[PDB]
């Protein structure tokens, strides 16, 4: 299904992210308040905003 | 090309064997996009071998960081070249002039 | 033992996309950023935005 | 209230043109201004490279014995070709060449739907005597900006290996900018006058442009109009 | 969707001991169990516990 790019999945796909807990961690903090939370969005970009 | 420079802009594109440069100049005559051939002056001619000097371009190849080596024509058919004249300048060069 | 081998190469035409690395003979580095539109850009008396 | 019209179109060329409007009111020289600019400055009915194969060609990146360029270089000069159809969806453009000279845009097999507005553009060159090229441009209309990258993934069955999928740039335009200034009527206080200084390179009139542009935005208002 | 959740962090102060509340209750909601009650909209069973903890109906 995510072999054909299928529109089903494209639904799916905004129920299982548009409210993720995602933690966004970087990996050479060397502080503990350095790695947070957010909510991913389908945004069309190459980056993180 | 770059507005600006030192004068080593040309010491550059010129000189870095990026371009099928001539050691003995004369008429183009059989210019092809893989090798370029080129009917020696007799001003500038050795005696040796009639006078058909041979080189090679260095026209789209591979590269180490997968690059891919270019070369731009600059010179167009139909004319006599000097010793240290060009023919072909290589990538981020235009005439003569490094354009990195 | 080398005796029934293949090369073959492969090419690829490489624009630049947002995130490459554009800077100056000077000193100064930089990345390419969101792809802007033309002329949302100030323009001068040449007509070049 | 005078209804929202354009003057006589301020035509200079063929090519470009910029559109004059007198009965604007207060703030429609910037607010048609950009919901046209925009959409004007992207989505526009172009005639763009989709296919092309040429005859001397193992691979795209090859030096073919004559010419300066790639092949695929040949087919850099063909993204940008200033060809005007009449009603094909797509269409063949045949180009043969042999002899001493600039393959210009003017060897091609000129078709009757193929109207080329500039003649002299030099396409490639093939300076050796007994050499040849021959090709067949396979090019269609569409809008846009549409890569043959993000639809190289399908390789769409070719025997003839020599079909090699290039850049489709659908644009016509390249600058579009408005200006503005006191337009003056018979009756009115006030009204805004519009110039928008539109670039085209020769495929779709200026008069059909700012039609096809508007049209659109009719189509996308269909929808946005039930609440 | 939520922004706040710290209704749920003081429904139930353990913060942790409520991880494993909901850790049951959604595998109810999957294997076998019972229904989600509130009829979901998108929401990963995850973040209908977290909803239901807010309304201190399930602990």
């Amino acid at each position: 299904m995510v072999e054909r790019e299928e529109a089903v999945v494209w639904d799916i796909l905004d129920e299982v992210i548009r409210e993720h807990p995602v933690l966004l961690n970087r990996a050479p903090t060397l502080h503990r308040l350095g790695i947070q939370a957010f909510e991913p969005v389908l945004i069309e970009g190459k980056a993180i905003q | 090309k770059p507005l600006v420079g030192t004068g080593m802009e040309r010491a550059v594109a010129v000189d870095s064997g990026v371009t099928a440069v001539a050691k003995r100049g004369g008429v183009v005559q059989y210019v092809d996009a893989s090798r370029i051939v080129i009917k020696v002056n007799e001003d500038e001619m050795y005696p040796g071998e009639a006078g058909i000097d041979i080189y090679n371009l260095t026209k789209y190849t591979r590269s180490n960081q997968n690059t891919c080596i270019n070369q731009m024509p600059c010179v167009s058919l139909g004319e006599p070249v000097e010793r240290g004249d060009v023919l072909a300048d290589g990538p981020s060069t235009d005439l003569g002039e490094l354009a990195l | 033992g080398v005796l029934k081998i293949v090369k073959v190469y492969l090419a690829v035409k490489r624009r630049i996309q947002p995130g490459d690395k554009m800077a100056g003979r000077h000193g100064n580095k930089g990345v390419i950023s969101k792809i802007n539109p033309i002329e949302d850009m100030p323009y001068d008396e040449n007509g070049t935005p | 209230f005078l209804k929202p019209r354009l003057v006589d179109i301020e035509q200079v060329s063929s090519t470009h043109a910029k559109v004059t409007l007198e009965p604007l009111e207060r703030g429609f020289g910037h607010t048609l201004g950009n919901a046209l600019r925009r959409i004007l400055l992207s989505s526009m009915p172009g005639c763009a490279v989709t296919e092309v194969e040429i005859d001397g060609v193992l691979h795209e990146y090859s030096t073919k014995e004559g010419v300066q360029e790639d092949i695929l270089e040949i087919l850099l000069n063909l993204k940008g070709l200033a060809v005007r159809v009449q009603g094909k969806d797509e269409v063949i453009l045949t180009l043969n060449k042999s002899g001493i000279g600039p393959v210009t845009a003017a060897d091609i097999t000129h078709d009757g739907d193929v109207e080329i507005v500039k003649p002299q553009h030099v396409i490639c060159h093939l300076t050796d005597e007994n050499a040849s090229i021959s090709m067949r441009i396979k090019v269609q209309r569409g809008r846009g900006y549409v890569p043959a990258s993000t639809r190289i993934h399908s390789e769409e069955d070719e025997r003839p290996i020599g079909r090699l999928l290039v850049d489709a740039c659908y644009s016509p335009v390249e600058r579009i900018a408005y200006n503005v200034e006191a337009a003056r009527v018979e009756q009115r206080t006030d009204l805004d006058k519009l110039v928008i200084e539109m670039e085209t390179n020769g495929t779709i009139d200026p008069e059909e442009a700012i039609r096809r542009a508007a049209t659109i935005l009719a189509e996308q208002l269909e929808a946005f109009v039930d609440l | 969707a939520r922004v706040t959740v710290q209704d749920a962090v003081e429904k139930i102060g353990n913060r942790f001991d409520l991880v494993l509340v909901a850790a049951r209750r959604a595998r109810q909601m999957q294997v076998g169990g019972k229904d989600p009650l509130v009829p979901e909209e998108n929401d990963k069973t995850t973040v209908i516990a977290l909803r239901e903890i807010e309304e201190g109906l399930i602990n």
